């Protein structure tokens, strides 16, 4: 195999929020000489302490044409070699002596850990992150630096290994030079971050497409907070008085609604919530989610929120052939964790031909049959499920199948033919 | 019966909805009872006095 | 077969459509409906005719139970 | 009301017992889904009057 | 009115500051309509509360 080494790399580390957003700018070279074979993908390595927490990894080449320029990444084993690799297909080939540069970008999830683990209603939160000095790749790299954002400037403690000059909230490292492949220097950072601290645990997002113009959608939010737990009573008269208090804690979030949401209804189990705002923008709905009660560290909420959407604006037809585009997911809130979604497509009774274009890898269970209001044959059902969900794929999906116009027609008759027996007892009585 | 004719309703909207339906039934009973007792016209009149 | 090659479908008839439509299709129903239970209340074993109670119950079922889908439609129950 | 429930029904251990007058018994256990000691019927005298 | 008055009493009541030995507050809805208070255990140290 041809010899490659990271020629220059740039680590850039965001700890800002709940989420660790690393983004490595390499400057990609071939060291082997004309006889070595022209490298056309080059190996990305996964530390074994983060490949769990892996939420997304997307890899661009480094222009202009960013949209072009994304990267066709597949998961990857390597032989005799522990942890998880991708096999990243370069848009050309690299011949000795080139070089290239690539920009991965990878998220991870739950990777900051409350620390002190509990605290009261005045006490502020504190986080602890554990990182890597090194870009840790199969490959030797020249040179390296990182530089670290933090959520506040009030760093507790950091390593200081390097000599890392510390600048406002953010810290520099390196330059590193003549670093091994493979190498691991253990990064621990313990700093304040007020975030917040939300987990989707589940959410089930249900789809129902009708010939009349219409489909509704209603999505199923089960929500808790992750933050360190409350410690010590939650004074009301204290959190009204004082800004201050629950500096930690959550209000409210805002959700970005389709342009075309009609009829929004913000409700619970147990009944309708009217805290909710709703504004209309010319993009978008705007959505002002607001809980029953306040979410403090350990508390957990429950609510479903449910819209309709014209036809014509998703709904695609060429004679019997019909294809619906829909986004896979809704823009709950930003840096939004989901770890389990569910997603159930409704299709008209009678549907034939169901094919799924899904834009990447998900879980597709047997398809149900449901019935409801005039349902004899039974509605085609899809099912799909997927985990460990963030921001990035809000994607698109495509089905397409076949319908007839008939059996539009055979939704009368079955009501009529109710009423006219109750006519035909009269007689016979 | 409902679920049984593919008519899926909520059992809180059965229960919300149950009473305002049986306030009907009772005007028909209203005026039978009254028609017996004296007449038609009174049992009209006991039907739209109990609505 | 992709969206932008194809076309685009919508119901043929129109929301603006759905309100005009329940409003006569039932008040047609109701008319029938009640000449159909008058005649009968009316009528005796000697004047009753079997093919003109089943004109009038074919032609009130078929009116009022078209207009029971716009009305189930309008009130945005859709199908 | 509704959100005193709800709080409840989330926040607290599944079988904590809360403490209440009479009038709300029914409302506590359809919605908060506690246990409670009293209940509307007051078909125990001496357990009300405790 | 002056603070600590009732609404519904009409009246501002006598005893303003005291604390709960046996009680904690847990939570309180946003205009005080309900109040929940927690069960305190017993003392660790075994002195009387
Ligand atoms: C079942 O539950 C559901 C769901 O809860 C219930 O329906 C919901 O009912 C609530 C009731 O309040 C409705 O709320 C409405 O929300 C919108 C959106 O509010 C946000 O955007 C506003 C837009 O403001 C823009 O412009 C200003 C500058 O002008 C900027 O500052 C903003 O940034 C925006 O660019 C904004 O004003 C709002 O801010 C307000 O709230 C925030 C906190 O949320 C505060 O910080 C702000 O200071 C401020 O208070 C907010 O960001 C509002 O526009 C609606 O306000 C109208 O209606 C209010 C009454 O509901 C009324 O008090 C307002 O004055 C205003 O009045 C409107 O109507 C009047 C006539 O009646 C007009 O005179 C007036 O001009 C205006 O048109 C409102 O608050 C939810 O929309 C609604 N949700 C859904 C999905 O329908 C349902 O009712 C429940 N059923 C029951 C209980 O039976
Ligand atoms: C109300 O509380 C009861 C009491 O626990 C809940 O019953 C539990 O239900 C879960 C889910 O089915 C079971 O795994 C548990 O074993 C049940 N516990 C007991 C003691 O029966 C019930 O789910 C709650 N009601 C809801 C959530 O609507």
């Amino acid at each position: 195999a041809p010899p490659l080494i990271n020629e220059d790399v740039k680590r850039t580390v965001d700890l800002s929020s709940h989420l660790a957003k690393v983004t490595a700018e390499v400057v990609l070279a071939h060291l082997g000489g004309g006889s070595t074979s022209r490298a056309t993908s080059f190996l990305l390595a996964l530390e074994p302490e983060l490949e769990a927490r892996l939420a997304h990894l997307g890899v661009q080449v480094k222009g202009e044409d960013e949209e072009e320029n994304n990267l066709e990444v597949r998961e990857t084993k390597i032989k005799g070699k522990s942890g998880r690799f991708f096999t990243v297909k370069l848009p050309v080939a690299l011949d000795p002596g080139a070089k290239i540069s690539v920009i991965v970008e990878t998220v991870y999830t739950h990777v900051l850990h409350p620390y002190p683990t509990q605290i009261t209603q005045s006490e502020k939160q504190f986080v602890v992150f554990e990182g890597n000095h090194y870009f840790y790749s199969p490959y030797p790299t020249k040179t390296q630096t990182m530089r670290v954002k933090l959520a506040s400037r009030n760093v507790e403690s950091y390593t200081k290994l390097g000599n890392p000059t510390r600048s406002e909230d953010l810290l520099d490292y390196g330059p590193f030079r003549d670093v091994p492949a493979y190498s691991q220097d253990t990064f621990k950072v313990h700093y304040e971050n007020n975030s917040p601290f939300l987990t989707i645990t589940s959410m089930t997002r249900v789809i129902e497409v009708s010939h009349w113009g219409n489909i509704a959608v209603e999505e199923n939010v089960d929500l808790k907070h992750t933050g360190a737990v409350l410690k010590g009573p939650f004074s009301r008269y204290d959190y009204q008085r004082q800004p201050d208090s629950g500096i930690s804690s959550i209000r409210s979030f805002k959700t970005i609604l389709p342009a075309a949401a009609q009829d929004v209804y913000y409700r619970d189990e147990i009944g309708n919530v009217s805290t909710s705002h709703l504004l209309i923008l010319d993009d978008s709905v705007e959505m002002e989610i607001r809980p029953r009660f306040p979410l403090f560290g350990g508390w957990k909420t429950h609510y479903i929120v449910g819209y309709n959407l014209p036809s014509y604006e998703y709904l695609y037809n060429l004679g019997d052939q019909y294809a619906l585009k829909m986004r896979f997911v809704d823009h709950v809130f930003d840096e939004q964790v989901i770890d389990s979604l569910t997603v159930k497509i409704i299709l008209p009774e009678g549907a034939k031909n169901i094919e799924i274009d899904s834009p990447y890898e998900i879980s597709r269970a047997p398809d149900e049959l449901h019935y409801t209001y005039l349902d004899t044959f039974g509605r085609p059902v899809i099912v799909a499920y997927k985990k460990n969900l963030v921001e990035q794929h809000i994607q698109d999906i495509v089905v397409h199948y076949t319908f007839n116009k008939v059996l539009m027609l055979q939704e009368p008759l079955l009501v009529v033919a109710a009423f006219y027996i109750l006519f035909f007892t009269v007689i016979i009585y | 019966v409902l679920h049984f004719f593919h008519i899926t309703i909520d059992i809180r909207n059965v229960c919300v909805f149950l009473a305002p339906l049986f306030s009907s039934f009772t005007t028909i009973v209203t005026y039978h009872l009254t028609k017996e007792l004296k007449d038609a016209g009174a049992g009209l009149l006991a039907a739209a006095m109990i609505a | 077969m992709e969206l932008e090659a194809m076309s685009r479908y919508t119901s043929p008839v129109n929301p603006a459509v759905f309100p005009h439509l329940t409003v006569v299709l039932l008040a047609i129903g109701m008319f029938f409906t009640a000449w159909f239970f008058v005649y009968e209340v009316t009528s005796t074993k000697y004047t009753r005719d079997i093919y003109k109670e089943l004109l009038i119950s074919l032609v009130a079922s078929l009116f009022m139970g078209f207009g029971v889908l716009f009305l189930l439609l309008w009130v945005g129950i859709y199908v | 009301f509704r959100e005193a429930y709800y709080w409840l029904r989330h926040n607290t251990p599944e079988d904590a017992k809360v403490m209440s007058w009479w009038d709300y018994g029914y409302q506590i256990t359809a919605m908060a889904n506690r246990t409670i000691l009293v209940d509307n019927n007051t078909w125990n005298n001496t357990h009300i009057s405790r | 009115r002056p603070p600590g008055f009732d609404r519904v009493r009409n009246a501002e009541i006598g005893n303003k500051d005291f604390e709960l030995d046996v009680l904690e507050e847990a939570y309180t809805t946003e205009h005080w309509l309900v109040r929940i208070y927690k069960v305190k255990d017993l003392d660790n140290r075994g002195l009387s509360r």
